[PDB]
RNA sequence: UCCUCCGCAUAAGCCUGCGUCAGAUUAAAACGAACUGACAAUUAACAGCCCAAUAUCUACAAUCAACCAACAAGUCAUUAUUACCCUCACUGUCAACCCAACACAGGCAUGCUCAUAAGGAAAGGUUAAAAAAAGUAAAAGGAACUCGGCAAAUCUUACCCCGCCUGUUUACCAAAAACAUCACCUCUAGCAUCACCAGUAUUAGAGGCACCGCCUGCCCAGUGACACAUGUUUAACGGCCGCGGUACCCUAACCGUGCAAAGGUAGCAUAAUCACUUGUUCCUUAAAUAGGGACCUGUAUGAAUGGCUCCACGAGGGUUCAGCUGUCUCUUACUUUUAACCAGUGAAAUUGACCUGCCCGUGAAGAGGCGGGCAUAACACAGCAAGACGAGAAGACCCUAUGGAGCUUUAAUUUAUUAAUGCAAACAGUACCUAACAAACCCACAGGUCCUAAACUACCAAACCUGCAUUAAAAAUUUCGGUUGGGGCGAC
RNA sequence: GCUAAACCUAGCCCCAAACCCACUCCACCUUACUACCAGACAACCUUAGCCAAACCAUUUACCCAAAUAAAGUAUAGGCGAUAGAAAUUGAAACCUGGCGCAAUAGAUAUAGUACCGCAAGGGAAAGAUGAAAAAUUAUAACCAAGCAUAAUAUAGCAAGGACUAACCCCUAUACCUUCUGCAUAAUGAAUUAACUAGAAAUAACUUUGCAAGGAGAGCCAAAGCUAAGACCCCCGAAACCAGACGAGCUACCUAAGAACAGCUAAAAGAGCACACCCGUCUAUGUAGCAAAAUAGUGGGAAGAUUUAUAGGUAGAGGCGACAAACCU
RNA sequence: UAGGGAAUAGUUUAAAAAACAUCUGACUCAUAUUCAGAAGAUGGAGGUUCAAUUCCUCCUUCCCUAACCA
């Protein structure tokens, strides 16, 4: 969204314009996720695939500034949840391939605690921790009795 | 707005159906045709403009018979009730249609062309050249979209290759496929433009708003001009 | 005694807002109270507040609905199976009331009453001047009034212009000849699931003109539109001629010559039509710049931005017969209101200060206020409108301001936007090219040797989207110099 | 002698410091403040313009993370108006204070209430005893305009010179503004009280300090440099742009309603004529009963009629039988 | 009163030419038509230039336009 001089020249009339990138719809294939993907994407993303030798890498080596997609930022965490938990359920039975596929992305591997956050808007994270946190109140029956058993045994120690 | 469109039926009656008018207005609100409004209160009848439904369980041609032929406040022309097997549904009436006439529904293409008789439904194919037609369909089992005013007339001018190449009203040419199915003879109401209003008001019957009085300078686009008669138009693909 | 304009009820609105008691607060007057404090009150049967599911059904108006005849074609209808044992809750209910700053001559839907069974009071008291308002009556005359018969009275004749007609408009200075309109015509469009339309060229939309009747002549050079090979198109924008001579004079059937796309045709004409103009003549009046009929070169009439007739219609504009009348000659009388006086209550514009005369002269050029004269105890009430360049609105006319805004456009600037087209971008593949000939010789043929038998790929992906261009459409932003015996025009 | 006058508090302003943030029960996004039923709509998208450039058309400062300095320098710009860095430099930092207001001030505030507007929104006024009011026959008085006590006596900007004496005599054309020039019959002003309008750099001058140096890093300096003093108003358009609010009036439309006697003709955008709708002509009224009415007289009154209810179209717009109509 | 344009043979046009009219002849019984010949002009005055219808200036005649706002 910006401006532009008519016939680029400055004493002339100032015009909004607004340049729209070229949208084209494709189908992209996960290793990791073993799944196919219809995506809109532009020409670069196209490029930047190519240099990255496929969707997998491309998505787990940009980071989230340059990816600038919360779906490609939900696509990493997928990737590397299943990296970090050695996931089963890539080609279940296939053990060989699935261990070929994490050999080929090892160096992305993250301890899955932190990959589970990755990619979440702060929105998300907060209800993600509110849903950590809740738990039924304790009745306070079962917290008297506690304290009333282990009394009653220092007390018997004293005698 | 608020508006929703009184066209929410989804199932066929021969009941008269309550409809509400626009007055010129799109679904926004502002006035997207002028000199629409008011008008007398009209109910709609639904026509079925596919001459050749059979019933449900049934299949090949069908006849029916004539029940009523009657004025219809939403066209031109007039509206026959037709009657077969279990079926009852309105079509557009033709010029000498009567109550008690029967009419043929078929879908057979032969070697040889039919007879034509007025009011019956044939494919384009079975039916000589020169035949008067009406209610014709652009593609086989679109459903009748033209030659549907009152008085019009299309004629049948050749049939080559599995195609049959029509005269519209309007002059101009029309390829079909030949088992697009049509309907022989004329539409009701002949002398539908010999009526005179009379009087003002009544078009505001009609639902007709009285022109603006802003004067408008004619342009360029005033003034006779003889153009030739646009290509025929073809809706078969090769 | 007199009014009845109403009245009662519902709806909508309003929300305790003339019930009791206690207060002397008050109603544009007044101690009854609509104001204050307290205390009471409207009781559901009227009304509001409703409904198990799925599928399925619903061509045949209304009008006393019967004859009759219609078009603008219409407010009222189910079944099948499953589910379902229960009962009268909740809310509106008052009034002298709402929208209009007000206890406002205004606004305000429906039912019943059709003059009342309901609802109300035009006069605070007096007097009986002017001017003013609303009425009644008037001798003789009867439009002599006046811009005009406005108003009033009576209640009628004929005609003209414009518009066909009913209808519509500047709420608050214009109701019309303006707009719409039946009719006629031009232009655009071959089509469906939100307008147009649940429509389909006898249709739909964009316009012009204005029923009907007789008609609508000539022109496509220019502009526009359309179409492409020229070109087509005026019921598109628009246009539709000179100079000199020839029958005594007017005039020219006629003749010469130039120009143009065509040279205004039919009609009509002193017009609602630039002036000339109160054109000329007949009719109309005692008298007519009025009116009607004609004559008309209108050198600025004129044919769907319609011409010319003609029924019916008009709170349109004009003329007129007869009658009518206080319009007038020319005013008068009476009643009511207002008025004046008494009593109660009690505004507004306005106001430099005023101890606020007349004449002539003077003066920022029209003096109550200056000069020279004259006049002159003081103070109320009622009239009047010559002055206080009287009051009211920082003149709307006019000019000025490097002050605004609306509108138009071939003013400058721009195409972001919308639409079209081109290219790029993106996207699949289908096909790859033939004009000898022996002259001699060979070869059973079929054909060969020599005198060339090379080289060489073309097409090609429709839409959508994005970028860059081009042309349109529809718009945006901004401006519209100065001088000037006011400005403009001219000139500078 | 009345009307009045007088008052000192309520609180408020600017800083500092400190991060900030509520709760009984019940009710509240449907017509909010409404106990109790089948849904599934969902947030982001460059400010513009006034104005300055003496028009205007490119352009015209707006905290963006450290005071100072580098520096109004580099640089940008119808190279005009004006805009304007960085490298680098590098300080202090103890809330409980006031040469701030004191009822026309200070917050609009006694209150976002009363009141005004359909709505968004606009938006007030004012109080005053004393230790005790369980001391109320208390706390004296004197002061604006306006009046009253107490109308007025030839003549005149109302006074001045005077005079034994108020007047009589003589002299004298209010004020401000605006103009060549105003008693002007040019502007403003009933009067009283309160409120209500000159803000600063560049240099220079004056008076101190130190002095070829001055200054509490930066800057200037061929007597300079440092510090100080001392000069630059108020009210007013028609407009322009942005974001909200409005169709309870009115224009047109949508849904479903209502009204239209009698007579003629009996066919009617037909005639006469009520209700009803409109508003031709005249008078009245003109701060009115009324910010468009009243009386009479008129046009229409089965239709393109009139009308109650709910809904729709919104300002770069709507709507329009085009009157540039109408949109509180 | 202000402003623009125009003036060519007797007539009407052109950029010093044509057309007719005028005069001469031939053709005809004669006239016209026709054919062959002939003549004739740059409103006025002043000036530049070797040379001016063709560069300027004033006057006359005529045409067209404007002559307004309260
Ligand atoms: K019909
Ligand atoms: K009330
Ligand atoms: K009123
Ligand atoms: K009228
Ligand atoms: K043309
Ligand atoms: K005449
Ligand atoms: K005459
Ligand atoms: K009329
Ligand atoms: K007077
Ligand atoms: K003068
Ligand atoms: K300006
Ligand atoms: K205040
Ligand atoms: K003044
Ligand atoms: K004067
Ligand atoms: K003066
Ligand atoms: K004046
Ligand atoms: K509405
Ligand atoms: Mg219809
Ligand atoms: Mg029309
Ligand atoms: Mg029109
Ligand atoms: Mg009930
Ligand atoms: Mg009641
Ligand atoms: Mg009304
Ligand atoms: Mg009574
Ligand atoms: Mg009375
Ligand atoms: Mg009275
Ligand atoms: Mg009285
Ligand atoms: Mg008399
Ligand atoms: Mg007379
Ligand atoms: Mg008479
Ligand atoms: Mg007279
Ligand atoms: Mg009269
Ligand atoms: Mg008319
Ligand atoms: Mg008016
Ligand atoms: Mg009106
Ligand atoms: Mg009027
Ligand atoms: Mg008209
Ligand atoms: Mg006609
Ligand atoms: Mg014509
Ligand atoms: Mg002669
Ligand atoms: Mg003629
Ligand atoms: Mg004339
Ligand atoms: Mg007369
Ligand atoms: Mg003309
Ligand atoms: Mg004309
Ligand atoms: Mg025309
Ligand atoms: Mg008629
Ligand atoms: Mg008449
Ligand atoms: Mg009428
Ligand atoms: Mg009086
Ligand atoms: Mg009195
Ligand atoms: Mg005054
Ligand atoms: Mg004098
Ligand atoms: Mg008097
Ligand atoms: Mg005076
Ligand atoms: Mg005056
Ligand atoms: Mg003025
Ligand atoms: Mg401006
Ligand atoms: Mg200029
Ligand atoms: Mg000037
Ligand atoms: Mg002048
Ligand atoms: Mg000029
Ligand atoms: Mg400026
Ligand atoms: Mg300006
Ligand atoms: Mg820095
Ligand atoms: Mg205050
Ligand atoms: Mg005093
Ligand atoms: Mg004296
Ligand atoms: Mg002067
Ligand atoms: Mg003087
Ligand atoms: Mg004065
Ligand atoms: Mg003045
Ligand atoms: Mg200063
Ligand atoms: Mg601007
Ligand atoms: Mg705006
Ligand atoms: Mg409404
Ligand atoms: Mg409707
Ligand atoms: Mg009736
Ligand atoms: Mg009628
Ligand atoms: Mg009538
Ligand atoms: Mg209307
Ligand atoms: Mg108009
Ligand atoms: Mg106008």
């Amino acid at each position: 969204l910006g401006q532009i001089y008519a016939n680029n020249d400055k004493l002339s009339k100032r015009l909004k314009k607004v340049w729209k990138p070229q949208l084209f719809e494709r189908e992209f294939y996960s290793e990791i996720l073993d799944k196919k993907f219809t995506v809109t994407v532009t020409m670069r993303t196209l490029d930047l695939i190519d240099e990255a030798y496929g969707l997998d890498f491309y998505i787990l080596k940009t980071p989230k500034e340059d990816l600038c997609s919360k779906f490609g930022m939900d696509l990493k965490r997928g990737m590397l949840l299943r990296l970090a938990r050695q996931d089963p359920q890539l080609h279940p039975e296939d053990p060989e391939r699935r261990a070929a596929i994490y050999d080929k992305y090892k160096e992305f591997a993250i301890p899955e605690e932190e990959a589970e956050w990755v990619g979440l808007t702060l929105e998300e994270a907060i209800e993600k921790q509110r849903l950590l946190e809740e738990k039924d109140p304790v009745p306070l029956f079962k917290i008297y009795v506690a304290e009333l058993i282990q009394q009653l045994q220092q007390q018997a120690l004293s005698e | 707005a608020n508006f929703v469109s009184w066209k929410s039926r989804t199932k066929y009656t021969i009941t008269p159906v309550k409809m509400r008018k626009s007055g010129g207005r799109d679904h926004t609100g502002r006035i997207r045709v002028h000199g629409i409004g008011g008008g007398h209160k009209q109910r709609y009848r639904m026509i079925d403009f596919l001459r050749f439904r059979p019933e449900e369980t049934k299949s090949g041609p069908f006849e029916e018979k004539v029940i009523q032929v009657r004025y219809d406040p939403c066209r031109s022309a007039d509206i026959a009730l037709v009657a077969g097997g279990s079926r009852k549904r309105w079509i557009i009436a033709t010029e000498n249609m009567q109550a008690g006439d029967t009419i043929l529904n078929s879908n057979h293409i032969g070697r040889m062309a039919v007879a034509a008789r007025e009011g019956d439904a044939h494919p384009l194919g079975a039916l000589p050249v020169g035949t008067l037609i009406n209610n014709v369909e652009s593609e086989p089992g679109r459903g009748a979209q033209y030659i549907r005013a009152a008085g019009t007339c299309g004629v049948l001018l050749r049939k080559v290759n599995g195609t049959a190449i029509i005269q519209l009203p309007s002059k101009r040419q029309m390829q079909v496929l030949e088992t697009c199915v049509a309907t022989v003879g004329r539409v009701s109401n002949v002398d539908h433009n010999k009526r005179v209003i009379g009087k003002a008001g009544r078009n505001r019957w009609l639902g007709k708003r009285p022109n603006s009085g802003r004067w408008h300078r004619k342009g360029g686009w005033a003034g006779r001009k003889i153009r030739p008669l646009p290509p025929m138009k073809s809706y078969v693909k090769l």
